[PDB]
């Protein structure tokens, strides 16, 4: 079929940072192409129609050019919010087949250690015999993060599920971790611990029963 | 404001049949062409089919041919996607869109509905509240929140005291569990664990299941 490849597939670039998106049509398509936004969980937002026209209301600081089989998007001018997936597609032939995205992602921004909250279970979720640990992290950047728990001193491993992380709407990032217990374990242990390590330093939470 | 809003997502069965809506408001629905494009969990952008309006006239991506019918109802400016004989890998999020004739970018998109199509089955959620506490937080606050555990499919919402209440309010993203069930927190900030004459309830909604549930949060 007809192929919109793009490149690079993905790109780590910084605040006030020139980047450029290429996209090769599989056959000349005049100038048949358009370019989209899209951020998580989010519809695609239109940016550029007929290859080098800004849609009404883009910031001028996207351009697209070029014509035949090779495309161009250009970011000038890089700031916070322009951090998403971008997609080429020609739309003229049939299926208006869409390139597979370049992500921009962003780098060199502050970084911040993560807040940690943990909560115990609920004497609801103990009556119904469960319980499950609730470990919540948020304002950490870059956005890695591990997590490790302990009952006492003993490090746990089944019964933990953990998020990766993702982008809040300030551009730093949130995560969640839970463990799973039976009313007995969480009853026969003096404490339990969510250890949340970011960039080699931890930030620790402990909880009791009761 | 053109609106397109999307409804009729969630789960179903393989080889089972399944009905979405786009309504379109804001704008003359016969001057336009209307769209379906499909985004599977993770991967690119699928253009499904299209329909004119004035004559319910369809054209279908050819994975599509003969297992989706689009029809409107132009009485009620509205687009449907019938879907049949469903399988896995049609698991997507599904949008509508509009185009103007014989150039097909899409100007205007729906928020997006999620078809899930599994051999599970749906499960509401049990929702917990978790008490405040000064303690549960490294940066001296006080939080609050619900635990929104073993739910299938996503999406859940979650708002506070019906939407009343959105400052301090964080809500995480959910975790699936390897049970295959879901599990998210929504926590409120607040000032200590004595909440006085404060009302907290976190309202879950769970569309998938036809299940709301509104979970009122007080101390231990």
């Amino acid at each position: 079929d007809i192929q919109m490849t793009q490149s690079p597939s993905s790109l780590s670039a910084s605040v006030g940072d020139r980047v450029t998106i290429t996209c090769k049509a599989s056959q000349d398509v005049s100038i048949g192409v358009a370019w989209y936004q899209q951020k998580p969980g989010k519809a695609p937002k239109l940016l550029i129609y007929s290859a080098s026209y800004r849609y009404t209301g883009v910031p001028s600081r996207f351009s697209g050019s070029g014509s035949g089989t090779d495309f161009t998007l250009t970011i000038s001018s890089l700031q916070p919010e322009d951090f998403a997936t971008y997609y080429c597609q020609q739309y003229y032939i049939y299926p208006y087949t869409f390139g597979q995205g370049t992500k921009v992602e962003i780098k060199g921004q502050p970084k911040a250690a993560p807040s940690v909250t943990l909560f115990p279970p609920s004497s609801e979720e103990l009556q119904a015999n469960k319980a499950t640990l609730v470990c919540l992290i948020s304002d950490f950047y870059p956005g890695a993060v591990t997590v490790a728990w302990k009952a006492d001193s003993s490090p746990v491993k089944a019964g933990v599920e953990t998020t990766t992380p993702s982008k809040q709407s300030n551009n730093k990032y949130a995560a969640s971790s839970y463990l799973s217990l039976t009313p007995e374990q969480w009853k026969s242990h003096r404490s339990y611990s969510c250890q949340v390590t970011h960039e080699g330093s931890t930030v620790e939470k402990t909880v009791a029963p009761t | 404001e053109v609106q397109l809003v999307e409804s009729g997502g969630g789960l179903v069965q393989p080889g089972g049949s399944l009905r979405l809506s786009c309504a379109a408001s804001g704008f003359t629905f016969t001057d336009y062409t209307m769209d379906w494009v499909r985004q599977a969990p993770g991967k690119g952008l699928e253009w499904v089919a299209d329909v004119n309006p004035n004559s319910g006239g369809s054209i279908y991506n050819q994975r599509f041919k003969g297992r989706f019918t689009l029809s409107v109802d132009r009485s009620k400016n509205t687009l449907y996607l019938q879907m049949n004989s469903l399988r896995a890998e049609d698991t997507a999020v599904y949008y509508c869109a509009r185009n103007l004739g014989p150039s097909f970018y899409f100007d205007y998109w729906g928020q997006g509905t999620l078809v899930t199509v599994s051999s599970a089955s749906t499960k509401g959620p049990s929702v917990f509240p978790l008490a405040p506490s000064s303690k549960s937080t490294s940066g001296g606050t006080a939080a609050l929140g619900c635990l929104v555990k073993d739910y299938f499919p996503e999406p859940v919402t979650v708002s506070w005291n019906s939407g009343a209440l959105t400052s301090g309010v964080h809500t995480f993203p959910a975790v699936l569990q390897s049970s295959g069930l879901y599990s998210l927190s929504s926590v409120v900030t607040v000032p200590s664990s004595s909440l006085g004459t404060q009302t907290y309830i976190c309202n879950v909604n769970h569309k998938p299941s036809n299940t709301k549930v509104d979970k009122k949060v007080e101390p231990k």
